[PDB]
DNA sequence: GATTTTATGCCTGATTCT
DNA sequence: AATCACCCGCACAGATTT
DNA sequence: AGAATCAGGCATAA
DNA sequence: AAATCTGTGCGGGT
């Protein structure tokens, strides 16, 4: 039961799809290729082999299916991959957690129970897309989340925003994307730092002017500096924070740091921009971006979108109202699985073959991935444990952030 | 047909699917305790408007409410989450009210979706209390079309006193209920004292309290779990030797079983047992348990000894049980073993976290309050000129510049100001050219257009008192809110306060009996 | 006990189901054409705010809500009955609009409620227009909680546009599809005489026009049908021969099927009489549509023309149908047999009465605005002893009533107040004590309560002038509205108008083709 | 097969239900009296016998399986009604129109197959309660619609109601209840016959007196009444209609054809009254109660009810606040279907042998009902056509008038 | 309205091995 | 997660009996 | 006789 | 070799 057959007999040009979830496989078996393709749709979650036992293994339902359409045999002394049905298999699990929990499930029973079937490279991976989105004429897909964001970075400066600094000059395009895609570069490198130093503190950095520790040394001036960025705080402040400064020379060249008291009620002893703060390379870049990014609206300023004009006096607002323009007749369908999509999405999105997008599984190393099996999906509990522990978020700690 | 290795695919999909399980599903928070599916389901169930003294609602139109706006899941899961809060044989204080048959002790289950109903308990407002004066954080749900609260301004101390049980990837946690009443009374005595051991907090808390009050055994394993962590206790059933003399053949009732245990199930194990000649000396088996209480028979042979067959029920049946206690939880976003005084440290950090939070908020509306009031109370006071330059106005825009562009004279209002005087009631982004400056009024653009929204209907007497009245109370409370903030003493004073009506509204006596081995 | 025969209690209980179905579940109403679930479905997506431009509701909401509110019966029904009113190829002008997997040509299947979204469509607000305006009669639900309307009033004329299908006790109803422009072009001529013959009207209205766009084999059925009310047609598929020369091969292509056929059972039909033996010089069939149109193909063996083999397709598989016309209706409660006229003057007569209905309750609401529009305008030229006098008085209440207590001279807007058309800006309800009385205006207490709430904004100049010009168009609405009451020919030229705009906005081709045998 | 057997063997003491649907099933097994009561539940409609083919009724389950619970045999030359089991068998149906529908075809099947056992009276009919009336401590449930209205009457004149018409009457019980329930039936009279006139004439028609034809004449005789009629109606309307008359004569009596429009610009063209109507005793009995319901009230009158006072005119509205008064703690609560109830009340109010209440099927005529039987229940449509219209609501439209 | 087997970690009892 | 297995009326192939 | 191995149950997810 | 008999499906209900 539940395994729709192709008319193909030859096992050289049938496929088979291992599809997650009833309905899933109920719209995949309407919109197929009848002639070479195959549908076996699996319920919900499959038996774990590394921690099952062999006969609790053939007793199942789900897997004596699977071993059945494949037509090999099973165990030492019966399997033979030369009597290979459907020589070329594809996964389709769903576009989150547990899609690939199920996957990491099938490459273990694909690996443990049948190695050469995974060598010789009769196992294959399919990726369905996540987002649609239509612009009355324009129609398309997109995968994950950054090509989104490519896509809508395109399409916020397709056509005009010649911007205008004071009468009319015109950056017209690349000028413009080269400054968006740096200034959302810096974005995503604060972004992931706030765990140091409050998102404030580095936003404002950029707007002032650079420190210049080698010409600073003992003048003095570090006072006026700190003085200034903490009143440009306070003035703006919307939280009810507080901020004070303080300064010593405790060495040749002066240190300071400021001193917050935050909602919490509790204040940081300090947050010292120190020598290796200044001598960082994100602090460089921040000023080479801010260099640009000065004060260059002059009093009057305004951005030229297309049909349509609007004063400005930042580059965050121009930014925002250019976002907002251009959401207007912007249609977008997110897909929460493979049960929201119709037949013919399914065939033109996975199942045709001069348009969809997969990948080809192999082995690097045996003894490696066999370690890691065991490591992972073992019945031992402290390896898994320090394993995790080891990959959490100690260690993805990363200083680069380029 | 891109090539991906084996070795990176499994790592990558393994780690990501453990990590959004340990963060995600099972672990709940110290702060609240509460699971991210609990806390969504009591949002959503507040914004509905399904307040404990209104009608219920079916249960069907909730979950499909909290399923289609924040959590994208089953269904089946999401209302057995409900139904497991409904039931008083397994929270120690309920958090739903419910109607309908939502199951029983015996192992039944509850019923389908479209038949029961449901609204919030008494206790649950205590959770959500102050959610709208910004004392916590939102953050965006799954497609970026809505907020979700990152932590509730809890009251109760829900995670010792609810307790808590879950699987992860990697490790477990599990935590048994407690009284309210000591639970407060040790967190009264640690604010009193930040240097108080363990020794001092179980003087408070002698142990757990579970909701069908068995019997614990033994008193050293609580001490070593509350000490490291970990633990392990022994919980028994209360049972009774009776004897009516006559005959002479006694009998034993049982009235109470332990915690999580089913009735049928123990029952037939108990019958099988004597079928195969494993327990000798039992004649008769009979349940009386219908409505008034819990009533177990056992009559036993005739030649028996009632306490000889009744000890070895223990060691065989399930009448005692024993009971592992494992603290885990998440401190920062990350999962930590918790021993007592962490976790009371934790839920007093964030009352007074919160506390500031929303002084802050009322003390900014209170001013933004009191700067429109002193702006009425000026234009009344010289109602005639105000008129008879606005029946020349060719527009609003051009009256709002002639408003704005003069001063007034305060007349006979200014001393009631000399009462509001030394900023006060001042806002803080307010520059120092508007306002009092020598006796004469200064008026900004928000304030001209809130004079030109004036009915005629305030032109009377009381409502002119009336303004006055507000004014003069919202200084008072201006002050109060500062004196808060002006020193920790009073931020300390006010979380006892609320600690002890909290106390009195909703205490509750015990009921499982501790006793020695 | 009581003694019951059995004949009474089944003829009793027998009439009594029957009666329940004839005009409950199965017939039509003439005037709109749609079954009691379709209205009810119908309603209930409009009450929740489900437009045609806005984000898309799961069909769970829909189909629960309906269950719970409105139509008492199983579940299954209400969603088949949402899914049929989705597909393209079911009904001329689809009402619903979907996403998610609907089925498809060959009749394969639906998925489930949660995985599926719809809203209403653009040319279903045309049903449901005018539905506020007190134009249709409400009648209670079945426990007495909720109110549905009787009847809704339409635009589109329904029922021949949509046609029907429905199996009752005794009797069944069957009508087909329609094209709108043609059905507008009809109404449209019979307005202007009412004594048109059928012969007349059929030059306007050819003949049906089904969705899938198959060819119609006769004449002669059609005419009878609309003559008498019963009557049968035959349906033939589009097909044809082609020759490649070369070798002489013959090929026969499928594009268009009748309708109401499946795609798959007529292939693998044609696959078993082939098997059989049963047809004799067929080759192979092959299917190759793919999201263009529709082509299946079929080869023909050397020794066989194309022509007899089309003929036996014809005579013997499911490419030829024969569709019965029936036509039955409720008219007013009762089933009744029509033809086309009455049906047109049952639709012409539905309008009549709604656009009466809807002008009386654009009159009245007219009046109560010119009403308080009168008392504003006379308000505001007494500035000066209006504020004195709320000034001196104390009180909200005491002001009211020293209002109330005595005249006002009406001053310099006496122009407009008196070149009314004496009281036709006058609304009935009011007593003749009120009103412009001999040079003097009397206050109500409402006049006087709308004078209370007056702003100070109002007294600058363009404030001033855009109450006296609303006052003076809504005059103009007024007149026109009571000339609109008056004659019965403006009313016909206000139906034509809406017609003719119906079919700009919605018209479109015609699809399937009529020809002789 | 759904069948819970009881432990009486006995076949002389037992009982037998034919339950409708699941979830009344199961709340039936749930409490019902376990030693001498069985249940068995229906899925849904059951096979029709009359239509249906001896051989494809033994292929279905539903039948066969209730003939195995019956245990008695099938067909001729092997029935034994001698040999049966479940002396009564009580059938318990929904009480909507598919109930009735289910219950005629149970019917059929028994008194087809099984005579004997219908005759010698062995089924019975079953019937729950429909509302559930409670008021604090006073609580009961009413079956059908006329015994609610019954009570709703009984209630509204709850003690209380002096009517104080003009100093100090008072009706005081019996007479109050005479001129209520009198009132009711005109109500009902009216209604059943509001097809063929409007609701307003006839309402308006009992105030005025007698037609007096006795001083009826061609002039100034046959124009006062109804000119006073349409003057009467004109004056009290609220949906902008219109009542116009007009007279002739025939050379036997004077007749009136008055008309009315509203809402529409087509016109009735009649409403003729003549020596028909006032020859019928409609308007009789319409008279001699308008002879009592005159302008009894002065400028002062008012209804005692307890501790309140409504001083009013427009009889009808007091009738209004005294329901009003009435449904002030009444609580009403209508069932679904047989699944609403809970086990003990399923128990209490139909399976209670102490406290139920049932019907005997009885055969008064064998000819006859076997007549009716053939011609409802057989294959053929146009004699079940022709029954159907011949008792339509042609037949309903009795003009006894009383 | 009524349909069916898995992952994940920690405690117990019951049962099998040298 | 779509499917169980019957009621109602009309019209037409294919299969048996006179 | 005492280690090593096997099953079932508790609460949120396919 | 004409005349009966027998199944299949269309759309809202248990
Ligand atoms: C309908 C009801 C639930 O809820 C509503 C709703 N509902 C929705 O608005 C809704 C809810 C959920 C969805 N969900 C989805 O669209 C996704 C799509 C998708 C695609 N791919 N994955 N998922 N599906 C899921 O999330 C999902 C995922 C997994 C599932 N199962 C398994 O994994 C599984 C489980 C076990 C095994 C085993 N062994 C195997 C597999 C299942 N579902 C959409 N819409 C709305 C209104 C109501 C309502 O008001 N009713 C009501 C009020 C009052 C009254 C009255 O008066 O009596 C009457 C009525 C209601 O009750
Ligand atoms: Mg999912
Ligand atoms: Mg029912």
């Amino acid at each position: 039961g539940k395994l729709a057959d192709c008319q193909e007999r030859d096992p050289a040009l049938s496929e088979l799809y291992l599809v997650e979830g009833d309905s899933a496989g109920g719209s995949a078996k309407q919109g197929r290729n009848r002639k070479n393709q195959a549908i076996l749709p699996l319920k919900g979650k499959i038996l774990n082999v590394e921690k099952a036992r062999f006969d609790k293994m053939l007793s199942s339902q789900e897997v004596a299916t699977l071993i059945t359409a494949l037509g090999c045999g099973i165990g030492r002394d019966e399997y033979n991959p030369d009597k290979l049905r459907y020589h070329s298999i594809i996964i389709m699990t769903d576009a989150d957690v547990d899609g690939s929990h199920i996957r990491t499930l099938l490459l273990t029973f694909f690996y443990r129970q049948m190695p050469e079937i995974v060598e010789r490279g009769h196992v294959y991976i399919a990726q369905p897309p996540l987002y649609k989105v239509k612009k009355g004429k324009q129609e398309q897909y997109i995968k994950d989340d950054e090509a989104m964001d490519q896509y809508q970075i395109s399409i916020a400066l397709d056509g005009a925003t010649l911007h205008t600094n004071a009468s009319a000059p015109a950056l017209a395009g690349e000028a413009l994307e080269k400054l968006v895609s740096e200034y959302n570069a810096t974005q995503k490198m604060i972004n992931r730092m706030e765990r140091r130093y409050p998102k404030a503190m580095l936003k404002e950095l950029i707007y002032q002017p650079t420190l210049t520790e080698a010409d600073l040394s003992d003048e003095q001036t570090v006072t006026r500096w700190v003085n200034a960025l903490v009143s440009e705080l306070n003035d703006k402040e919307q939280h009810g924070s507080q901020w004070k400064f303080d300064v010593h020379t405790n060495a040749e060249q002066n240190l300071f740091e400021p001193i917050v008291r935050v909602r919490t009620h509790g204040v940081d002893t300090d947050y010292p921009l120190d020598h290796e703060f200044i001598t960082g390379g994100e602090y460089r870049r921040i000023c080479t971006l801010g260099e640009k990014l000065r004060g260059l609206l002059e009093e009057d300023a305004f951005i030229e979108r297309g049909e349509r004009r609007q004063p400005v006096a930042s580059f965050e607002q121009a930014l925002d109202w250019l976002v907002k323009e251009s959401r207007r007749g912007l249609s977008i369908q997110r897909y929460k699985g493979l049960g929201e999509m119709n037949p013919e999405q399914l065939w033109e999105t996975t199942m045709d073959p001069e348009s969809r997008r997969m990948l080809r599984v192999t082995v690097k190393d045996a003894i490696a991935a066999d370690q890691l099996f065991t490591t992972l999906m073992g019945d031992a509990v402290e390896p898994r444990r320090a394993f995790i522990e080891e990959n959490a978020l100690k260690a993805a700690n990363i200083d680069i952030e380029n | 047909i891109t090539p991906v290795n084996i070795e990176e695919e499994l790592k990558s999909s393994y780690l990501d699917y453990a990590m959004s399980v340990i963060v995600g599903r099972a672990l709940p928070d110290v702060r609240d305790g509460l699971k991210p599916v609990h806390r969504r389901v009591l949002y959503a169930m507040n914004v509905l408007g399904n307040d404990w003294n209104k009608a219920y609602k079916k249960s069907a139109r909730v979950v499909g409410d909290v399923i289609g706006k924040y959590h994208p899941h089953g269904d089946s899961a999401v209302y057995d989450t409900i139904v497991r809060m409904a039931q008083p044989f397994s929270l120690r204080y309920m958090l739903v009210d419910g109607q309908g048959n939502f199951g029983s002790i015996d192992g039944d289950s509850a019923a389908a979706m479209r038949y029961t109903e449901i609204r919030l308990a008494k206790i649950a407002h205590e959770l959500m209390a102050d959610l709208e004066k910004e004392t916590v954080d939102f953050v965006d749900n799954y497609d970026g079309t809505e907020k979700i609260p990152d932590v509730m301004p809890t009251k109760i101390p829900n995670l010792l006193v609810n307790g808590s049980s879950g699987i992860a990837v990697g490790m477990a946690t599990n935590i048994p209920p407690h009284n309210l009443t000591e639970v407060i009374n040790g967190c009264l005595a640690y604010i009193d004292d930040e240097d108080i051991s363990i020794e001092g907090l179980m003087e408070h808390i002698p142990g757990p309290d579970f909701p069908t009050a068995a019997i614990i055994n033994g008193r050293r394993g609580i001490e070593e779990a509350y000490r490291t962590g970990r633990g392990k206790v022994y919980i028994r059933a209360r049972a009774e030797v009776e004897v009516d003399a006559k005959t002479g053949r006694e009998t034993i009732i049982v009235h109470e079983i332990p915690y999580q245990v089913n009735k049928a199930r123990l029952i037939e194990k108990i019958a099988e047992l004597v079928k195969e000649k494993r327990v000798e000396g039992i004649s008769a088996l009979r349940d009386e348990s219908d409505k008034d209480g819990m009533r177990i028979v056992i009559e036993v042979k005739r030649d028996a000894v009632g306490e000889v067959v009744l000890n070895n029920l223990y060691s065989q049946t399930q009448l005692q049980v024993s009971f592992g206690i494992n603290m885990v939880a998440l401190h920062h976003g990350q999962p930590k073993i918790m021993n007592l005084k962490d976790i009371i440290a934790a839920f007093v950090r964030h009352r007074r976290e919160v506390v500031t939070r929303r002084t802050i908020f009322e003390l900014r509306k209170a001013r933004d309050r009191a700067h429109i009031l002193e702006a009425l109370a000026v234009a009344l006071a010289n109602i005639d000129p105000i008129i008879e330059l606005i029946r020349h106005a060719p527009t609003p825009a051009e009256a709002k510049t002639a408003l704005v562009a003069n001063p007034w004279q305060l007349g006979n209002v200014a001393a009631m100001l000399e009462r509001a005087g030394d900023d006060a009631a001042r806002p803080e982004w307010l520059e120092p050219e508007f306002g009092v400056r020598d006796g004469l009024y200064y008026l900004t653009e928000q304030q001209a257009q809130a004079i030109l929204d004036l009915r005629l209907q305030k032109l009377t007497g009381l409502e002119h008192e009336k303004l006055l009245d507000e004014y003069k109370e919202l200084l008072d409370q201006i002050a109060e809110l500062l004196r808060i903030l002006g020193s920790a003493d009073r931020l300390m004073e006010v979380i006892r306060e609320e600690l002890e009506l909290v106390r009195e509204q909703f205490g509750d006596k015990r009921r499982t009996e501790i006793t020695a081995n």
